[PDB]
RNA sequence: GGCAGGCUUAGAACCCGGGAUCCCCGAAUGGGGCUUCCUGCCGGGGCCGAAUAGGCCCCGGCGCCCCGUAAGGGGCGGGAACGCGGGGAAAGGAAACAUCUUAGUACCCGCAGGAAGGGAAGCCAACAGGGACCCCCUGAGUAGGGGCGACCGAAAGGGGGAUAGCCCAAACCAAAUCCUCGCGGGACAACCGUGGGGAGAUGUGGGGCUUGGGCCCGGGCAACCGCCGGCGGGCGGUAGCCGAAGUGGGCUGGAAUGCCCCGCCGUAGAGGGUGAUAGCCCCGUAGGCGAAACCGCCCGUGGCGGAGUCCCGGGGUCCCGGAGUACCUCGGCUUAGUUUUGCCGGGGGAACGCGCCGGCCACUGGCCGGCAAGGCUAAGCACGUCCCGAGUCCGAUAGCGCACUAGUA
RNA sequence: UCGUUGCGGGUCCGCUUACCCGCCGCAAGGCGGGGACAGCGGCAGGCGGGCUGUUCGGCUGGGGCGGCACA
């Protein structure tokens, strides 16, 4: 939307923060172990209820 | 008493579907996994049909009398070389059965001592046997705390409580040491099979004359 | 060693006349002013009181006279005072809301009867019997499986 | 402080979750016989400066001194007890503190003394 | 109050041309209170402060100094250019 | 002081399947009485003071009056009172209660020894 | 299990005890809240500004219902299950089904505690006696209820766990009373002196509690009954510390804990790790020691108060002894309760200790047992968020939905 | 029908304070009308598919109608 609430901005401001996947280095260190984020989501697929 | 879960495989919110979508009408999905099958024995994640209850009997009551008559009947049966032999003991150095000591054993209050009675009284060699027999057993035993199997060596009689030769001879391997009043049938015939070399004290045998009968 | 009362089990007309003795609760006054005692000194000594028994039995009486001598010839350590040690009343938070004000009792039943035979007790001993399958609600029907059985083959 | 539990899930669960207090207990090493007569304690945890004998695996026989201690992995790190990777650096065996004779004891912390003290009385 | 300053290339071209800087403040924190900040922390005149909330939920404020002041003089004397 | 209307409660009829026993209204009442219903409310009035007793006053067509009585726990002059301090909590030290019940007990066998012990004897 | 840079021997990391910080929403409590954000009044402070104007910002207070003279104080929400009061089904069973059962259950509303509730004879009995209560075994599927069908279903008594008894009101005296605050004293307390205020004759306080009491008289202390928790000591919990005996010779081996040979400890051969299978390599085990601080329990001592309220003897025939209660009738729910359980509602409605209540329909007589309609009460009993231990339990499609960045995506 | 339900007078008449209805007033209270009726609670009879639960047997040249070959 165009017009929003604070509040509503924020938790989507909370939701762009979080979606990126581990950094390279947390592969190394864990031995590629730790791959993946469950944060990790995409604009068109998962819709966040916000 | 051994169980499972009252809930395990029933708390999912399962609903049979009917017949007409072409699938089997056992339990499914109601959300968003709705074909996955569910509670039933026969499906991934469903109930045990038949699990082990807690209030299951697994105790075996015998009759006072019974019980009685049975350990005066192991008592005797380690009065026979056949027997002890039989169950398994070394006996070719024991001289003689029931092998009987002097109430003067129930003083020695180390193991190092105790040792040498064993091994003066023909009594060392089962003990050798049940050291060198103790075995990694298969299974998985292992993992729930049974990991060793060491067999049965000698158990011996002392006349009453808290005497010092119950703390002397209690590490070795396989041998047991009780109290002449709290004689039972998990040492007298261990396995169910009758026969074991027994190391009495005299006072011991004179107190057995008023038990078991 | 303490002495412990001895009272009569009440004889009942089923008995038919066999009588037999039991424990009492406690030793009764007559007993004790035979001894030189009232209940309060009793019940410092340690001797448990029950001053709602009238009967006076000889046996209660001699026990309690030579277990008095060994106390008083100082051969014996009397027990602590059968009286109240503790003091603990705790705040009470809606009594009114709980029912435990007098309208609330009298609504229960314990005015005009006992816990045991009132509602709410019935209710909650039928429920603790039928949750741990207890003795006869380990069976439903017992009584019917029963005297149908006893029919057939007592025929 | 490791469960006295008999079951092997508990006694493997403490430690592996073991705080660091506690995983110094694992370090313990036998000390030699001249250090025996030496101190009059017969077990100090490993430190960062004692010169040990390796006593089993594929270097054994070898003395060095240690280099590295781990708290996490509980392993040490010996001299001589080396190899080089495919690119050519010198790298170091990991090994448990239960496989090595302290044969010399690195004194200079003040804090060793009094727990030195304390294990010979 | 201020929690670092923006030195990307939209700012720098800011302090060149119109005398501003660019900080990162508390997102409760009001225009009175960033130009009260500012004129105490370093000793310079605010003219105007604008302020966004940025989309990563932070809030920047455009202080526009007093024409005594220079912007990017106040950045590589901070050491933060 | 409590003014409630009398009758029985307000039973509710069923909007749903019922067996015939289970769908009357006329008649049905509370196992709840008024009193205990005017103890209640008066104690929703004045929270946090305890409900000691009630009493019915007066009756007329429409409506019954009680009297609730009601104290404060957290005043200082009711938790001293030897019947308020039922209500309100009480607590002695063990070591109050056992410590003269002793000396009792040590001065009594005392007395005894002196007194009762030769007329048990003889 | 990475890359750097640091911290740390001036004693870090780690663990235990005590503190600090603790954004917004949240019982949320200044007021709103269609966006966990916004906004008002008062008081203080700050800033822009020529300005004490005006504006903007920070900080504190401002919920409802109550108790209290005021000062001040209380309740509100949460917790896995358990506890108490009320409202309250159906499916199914009966081989249909309505009474009935399911079941006073599921579920809902309200209210507490670490347990709750119950608890101290207007009892049970049967002419012989028990002696508050709860919980366990039994009595017992007995009595009894019931389309006398399905089915439902006690109590007394006996054996145990544990054991504990008291108060309010009244008779009689009549302000001798209690709360608060100031000051002086007093183990930081209670309490004492003094003064102000508040409650109180619509009765504070004393006394009384079935071994009824009040009232009158005489004797005795082992009087009795309450309040504070200071000082000392002991013990336990919340971190830890000490703890015996091979890393001996040879073989296989990448590596030994394995094999052969030789030793040793054992109050310790419970169990785990270590490069394969270890009593003696290490952790631990038998066994022993331990806390600046916080907590909990026990013992000794210490400090106060009261109207003799305590015990024993006699006299008494005067006084007190709990109301819409007991009881009757009608409707209804419930109960084994049946012409006889309990209760709620409508209507009616006592007596007084020379009285009243119960003894399986009612009444009459006898006999027996008791004193309702006021309050409290440890112990012994339910539960499992949580902690410790155990296991003929499962072993990654099993076992909790989850052995894993699972109530996650 | 029992209670609410009272006060005078000779079952009937009257009265107002109960109660009810409206107006005014924040409330306090006043004004008007009805009136021990009404309304309300309990109990009792009637009408009551408005709503709740159920039953609508069997044999059978398939079921149904018929018949009873159902005793
Ligand atoms: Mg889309
Ligand atoms: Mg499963
Ligand atoms: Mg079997
Ligand atoms: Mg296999
Ligand atoms: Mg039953
Ligand atoms: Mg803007
Ligand atoms: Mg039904
Ligand atoms: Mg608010
Ligand atoms: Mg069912
Ligand atoms: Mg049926
Ligand atoms: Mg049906
Ligand atoms: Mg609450
Ligand atoms: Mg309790
Ligand atoms: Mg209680
Ligand atoms: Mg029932
Ligand atoms: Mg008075
Ligand atoms: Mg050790
Ligand atoms: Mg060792
Ligand atoms: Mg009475
Ligand atoms: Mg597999
Ligand atoms: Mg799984
Ligand atoms: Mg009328
Ligand atoms: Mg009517
Ligand atoms: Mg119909
Ligand atoms: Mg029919
Ligand atoms: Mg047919
Ligand atoms: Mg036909």
């Amino acid at each position: 939307a165009r017009n929003k609430p604070l509040g509503k901005k924020l938790r989507l401001a909370a939701a762009l923060n979080s979606n990126r996947n581990p950094p390279l280095w947390v592969i190394a260190k864990t031995k590629r172990r730790v791959t993946r984020s469950p944060a990790r989501r995409h604009w068109r697929r998962q819709k966040l209820k916000a | 008493p051994k169980g499972v879960y009252e809930g395990a495989g029933k708390e999912h919110s399962c609903e049979s579907f009917g017949v007409g979508l072409g699938i089997a009408r056992i339990p499914r999905y109601k959300g968003h996994l709705w074909p996955r099958g569910c509670f039933a024995p026969n499906t991934r994640g469903g109930r045990r049909a038949h699990p082990p209850r807690p209030e299951k009997k697994l105790h075996e009551e015998i009759n006072w009398k019974e019980k009685n008559l049975a350990i005066r009947s192991a008592i005797a049966a380690t009065a026979y070389k056949s027997w002890v032999a039989a169950r398994g003991h070394m006996v070719e150095k024991v001289p003689s059965l029931p092998l009987v000591v002097s109430g003067d054993a129930e003083k020695i209050a180390k193991a190092k001592e105790a040792k040498k009675l064993f091994e003066v009284l023909g009594l060392w060699p089962d003990v050798e046997r049940a050291a060198e027999g103790v075995k990694i057993r298969a299974g998985k035993g292992k993992m729930r705390g049974r990991r060793y199997k060491e067999p049965k060596s000698v158990l011996v009689v002392v006349s009453e409580l808290d005497v010092p030769l119950i703390g002397a001879v209690r590490n070795f391997p396989g041998v047991d040491v009780v109290p002449v009043s709290h004689l039972n049938m998990l040492v007298l015939a261990p396995g169910g099979v009758p026969g074991r070399l027994t190391l009495w004290t005299a006072t011991a045998v004179e107190r057995l004359k008023g038990l078991f009968l | 060693m303490i002495p412990k009362p001895v009272v009569q089990v009440p004889r009942s007309i089923k008995s038919g006349g066999v009588t037999k003795w039991k424990e009492g609760r406690g030793f009764s006054l007559g007993e004790l002013k035979e001894v030189g005692l009232n209940a309060e000194q009793a019940r410092l000594l340690g001797l448990p009181v029950d001053t709602r028994r009238d009967s006076v039995w000889p046996q209660n009486v001699e026990a309690l006279r030579k277990w008095l001598i060994e106390v008083l010839e100082g051969k014996a350590t009397p027990p602590e005072p059968t009286l109240p040690k503790v003091v603990k009343v705790k705040r009470k938070r809606g009594r009114a809301f709980r029912g435990l004000t007098s309208a609330g009792r009298r609504s229960r039943g314990l005015i005009s009867t006992r816990f045991r035979e009132t509602h709410n007790y019935k209710f909650k001993k039928k429920a603790k019997e039928r949750r741990l399958k207890k003795r006869h609600e380990a069976t439903k029907g017992l009584g019917n499986v029963l005297r149908i059985s006893r029919i057939i083959n007592e025929s | 402080p490791f469960t006295a539990s008999a079951q092997p899930r508990k006694q493997r669960l403490s430690l592996y979750a073991a705080p660091l207090h506690l995983r110094r207990k694992l370090l313990n090493a036998k000390l030699s016989p001249e250090l025996q007569k030496k101190l009059g304690v017969k077990r100090l945890p490993v430190r960062r400066g004692d010169t040990v004998l390796i006593m089993r695996g594929d270097f054994k026989g070898v003395t060095g001194k240690v280099v590295k201690v781990d708290l996490k992995r509980v392993r040490i790190f010996v001299e001589g007890a080396t190899r080089t990777n495919s690119r050519g650096q010198t790298v170091y065996y990991p090994i448990h503190p239960s496989k090595v004779m302290i044969v010399d004891v690195d004194l200079s912390d003040k804090a060793r003394q009094k727990l030195i003290e304390r294990r010979k009385r | 109050m201020i929690k670092r300053f923006v030195i990307t290339e939209k700012a720098l071209r800011l302090a060149e041309r119109e005398n501003k800087i660019t900080i990162i403040v508390e997102r409760t924190a009001t225009k009175k209170q960033i130009a009260d900040e500012v004129q105490r922390l370093y000793n310079v005149k605010v003219e105007k402060v604008n302020t966004l909330i940025t989309p990563r939920g932070e809030k920047k404020a455009y202080v526009k100094l007093a024409e005594g002041y220079s912007a990017m003089d106040l950045l590589t004397k901070l050491g933060v250019l | 002081r409590v003014r409630l209307i009398r009758g029985p409660f307000n039973r509710r009829r069923p909007d749903s399947g019922r067996r015939p026993k289970r769908m009357g209204v006329y008649g049905i009442t509370a196992w709840k009485s008024w009193r205990q219903v005017a103890e209640e409310r008066a104690a929703r009035k004045f929270p946090g003071l305890e409900v000691l007793n009630s009493y019915w006053v007066a009756d007329d067509g429409i409506y019954r009056y009680f009297e609730v009585i009601l104290i404060d726990c957290n005043q200082p002059t009711i938790q001293r009172d030897p019947l308020y301090s039922g209500i309100c909590g009480r607590e002695v030290p063990r070591r109050r209660l056992a410590r003269r019940l002793r000396e009792r007990q040590r001065k009594l066998i005392e007395h005894l020894k002196k007194t009762l012990l030769p007329k048990l004897k003889g």
